[PDB]
């Protein structure tokens, strides 16, 4: 349909498949193609049970993979249950998407930048980790070992840029992998997305099944603040006939705007007001014939 | 073609068949397919 | 959805609800009633 | 018409009338109001009053006085003299009065600044071009009996209600109903009124109609096609809104009101099919023959003959026998008619309270 809605959907499709396990992946999948679904079609579909949708709804609504409708219907039998509909998103799940992996290299480079602060010391009795620049203030008479405060122990060396390089090797095996992410936001930040809700998800859900006891129809409330073309093919014969037609409305023309006979002529001396060829052509004929021988539930109803 | 406004609740649309003339029903869920 | 704008990055949302939103008279041509249509409107 | 036409804020604009009594806040504007309210003698509001100190403390540089026929009235007269005004133009339609009382507008306003000819407005498309005429009604004999034996008011009822003038207003209305005319029947008689609507079928106005009602009857007057003609009391005469009409049937009138015979003709004289070639407005003036009326309806005419207008007489109507439908026709009908027309003439002592 629209490509920014097929850049998306693969974008939403991509985040879930790498960071989260099979199952997110299943009810992800099925939002994405079916737009609008409830809990009960959720259910029907994936045949999972209710203990094991609450992690995932619980993880997708954190991440705002999933926005949740709170709209309660009035079926036929009025056994009624506030169904709750899981639809996307798409603006809000992109923007959270894209906030999401931003924070995520950001605390990326503060670890880089943490392990590229010096070792450090650690004391392995009393677990305590001791800096660079307080190791100094503990070193002893000798000026060879470093002792602790409490245990009084010879501190050992931490690892704090030894696998620095191991983080920036982990940036490295992120940023390819992340590759596909950031290469579809730049045809994203492009274009124009249409923000969608609850109502515009309506417009291009897939029925996940014939009988679906969630009813998609809105319901409003009222108290609750929170044309056609046609065309004539003439023979141009009866054409003519349709101007003397025409002539003939002239002619109420003439009658609409006629001065009454009151008002032409003087009523004074008049009372006072008070209480056969048919044969010849076809001999004709005979002749063309001869010398041609010779010669050779119901509601109200709008009609649209 | 008889037709439904916008007004109404359900939406369906009916067919009448020439020469006795055959009926159909078709109901539809979203206003625009109407 | 406006936090991006803060940060210079364009957010494809719109920003949402959360910031800023919000007789009869007598009749005395009673001959002809059910005659005369309404009109609400030219 | 102050809004549309011309460069000029409505925050410069004030109204005082009932309902609206605020005034603009700017060292200049427009302020529009009534000769009633301006000149009103009573015992005004406290609002009304401060308005009116406003209106006289304020020095204007323009008054416009819309209808200037009824300033030579008893405090209307008085309205120049309650307001500093530099510049006075008073602009009319209608510049008679029975009275002599017109000529004291020069005294008032100021001298007559332009007279519009009528015909040269009317050839050139401006006005319509309307087919003044005077239809002559007989009385009939024992309507004409009971003319002679009674008193002038009662007089005046009876000359208005003879059946012949039934007979030719509803022959009229149906031949310019067959036209395809926008009808108005002007009668200041309210019985009369009432009794005419209520045998030719057709909405009337008058007085006592609801303001709601009058709307409806003048919206459903405007574009339903099976309503064409309206009945109008003296409400029509003055300063109201109607649809544009192309026939006028003047049943009775008041005296000899040139006036109201020149506002009467007024209401027909802006129809839109002017740009039409060939058509032409009517206006008919159904008299009562060897009656008062005749004396009235000449008077009222004097002034429209000074216009130019020229009244043809119909005392005979081309299918007044082949109608399908006479009011009134046999003579027992006539006679219920005219039986019918004569009939006519401590706040605990409170709650014991
Ligand atoms: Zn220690």
């Amino acid at each position: 349909d629209r490509p920014i809605d097929d850049i998306v959907k693969n974008l939403l499709k991509f985040v879930v498949r790498g960071f989260y396990g099979g199952s997110f992946v299943l009810v992800l999948d099925a939002i994405l193609f079916h737009s609008v679904l409830a809990e009960d079609d959720l259910k029907q579909l994936l045949s999972i049970n209710k203990t094991e949708l609450g992690p995932l709804i619980a993880r997708l609504r954190s991440d705002r993979l999933i926005s949740i409708h709170k709209q309660r219907e009035y079926p036929p039998n009025s056994k009624s249950v506030e169904r709750v509909y899981y639809y996307v998103k798409y603006p809000h799940a992109i923007d959270a998407i894209k906030w999401k992996v931003h924070q995520v290299v950001q605390r990326l480079k503060d670890d880089l930048d943490k392990n590229s602060e010096p070792n450090g010391y650690m004391c392995p009795i009393c677990l305590t980790k001791y800096t660079q620049l307080e190791a100094v203030q503990l070193l002893n008479f000798d000026r060879t070992e470093f002792l602790c405060s409490l245990c009084d122990e010879p501190l050992v060396e931490d690892d704090s840029g030894k696998k620095n390089k191991e983080k920036q090797d982990k940036l490295n095996r992120l940023m390819d992998q992340i590759q596909p992410i950031i290469d579809s936001l730049k045809k994203i930040d492009d274009s124009r997305i249409e923000e969608n809700t609850f109502e515009i998800a309506l417009a291009r859900l897939i029925p996940p099944q014939n009988q679906s006891h969630a009813a998609y129809t809105y319901n409003p409330k009222k108290g609750s603040t929170m044309a056609t073309l046609h065309i004539n093919i003439t023979t141009a014969s009866d054409e003519v006939a349709q101007r003397e037609l025409q002539e003939r409305q002239a002619e109420e023309k003439r009658k609409q705007n006629a001065v009454p006979e009151w008002h032409k002529q003087s009523t004074i001396g008049k009372t006072a007001l008070g209480r056969e060829e048919r044969e010849n052509e076809k001999t004709l004929n005979d002749y063309y014939a001869a010398l041609a021988k010779k010669q050779a539930l119901e509601d109200e109803f709008e009609d649209v | 073609l008889q037709a439904t406004p916008a007004s109404s609740e359900k939406m369906m649309l009916r067919l009448i068949g020439k020469v006795k003339p055959q009926r159909h029903m078709f109901s539809f869920n979203n206003r625009t397919v109407m | 959805p406006r936090k991006l704008q803060d940060l210079g990055l364009k957010p494809a949302s719109v920003d949402p609800a959360t910031i800023k939103r919000q007789r009869k008279g007598k009749i005395t041509n009673t001959h002809m009633t059910g005659i005369l249509k309404d009109y609400s409107h030219r | 018409q102050f809004l549309q036409w011309c460069t000029l804020q409505p925050e410069n604009c004030a109204v005082f009338t009932s309902d609206n009594k605020e005034m603009f806040q700017t060292e200049s504007g427009l302020v529009v109001s009534t000769y009633s309210m301006v000149a009103n003698t009573r015992n005004r509001s406290h609002d009304s009053q401060k308005v009116m100190d406003f209106l006289t403390g304020r020095e204007w540089g323009f008054i416009i006085l819309d209808e200037v026929h009824v300033v030579p009235a008893a405090m209307f007269r008085r309205v120049v003299s309650t307001i500093a005004a530099h510049a006075k133009l008073g602009l009319t339609a209608t510049l008679v009065r029975e009275d002599d009382k017109i000529g004291d507008l020069n005294f008032l306003i100021g001298p007559k600044l332009y007279e519009a000819n009528w015909m040269e407005l009317s050839q050139k498309g401006h006005i319509a071009n309307v087919q003044c005429a005077e239809v002559w009604c007989p009385m009939t004999a024992e309507f004409y009996q009971e003319y002679l034996r009674e008193t002038a008011r009662k007089r005046m009822l009876l000359y208005i209600m003879n059946p012949t003038k039934f007979q030719a207003c509803q022959f009229l209305i149906q031949y310019h109903e067959r036209r395809g005319d926008k009808i108005i029947v002007f009668s200041d008689n309210v019985y009369a009124l009432q009794e005419y609507a209520l045998k030719m079928g057709k909405p009337f106005i008058y007085g006592s109609t609801p303001q709601q009602e009058r709307m409806n009857i003048l919206q459903n007057f405007q574009y339903n096609d099976q309503i064409n003609t309206i009945f109008l009391s003296k409400v029509g005469d003055t300063s109201i809104d109607l649809p544009e009409a192309t026939c006028l049937i003047q049943i009775s009138s008041h005296y000899g009101s040139r006036r109201q015979e020149a506002q009467r003709l007024g209401r027909i004289l802006r129809a839109k099919r002017r740009n039409d070639e060939g058509f032409n407005a009517f206006f008919y003036s159904l008299v009562s023959k060897d009656t008062q009326e005749m004396y009235y309806s000449t008077k009222r005419q004097a002034f429209l003959v000074d216009q130019g207008y020229a009244f043809k007489v119909i005392t005979h109507l081309h299918g007044m026998e082949n109608i399908p439908n006479l009011a009134y026709a046999s003579p027992r009908e006539r006679r219920e008619l005219l039986q019918e027309v004569l009939l006519k003439n401590h706040p605990l002592i409170r709650k014991m309270y």
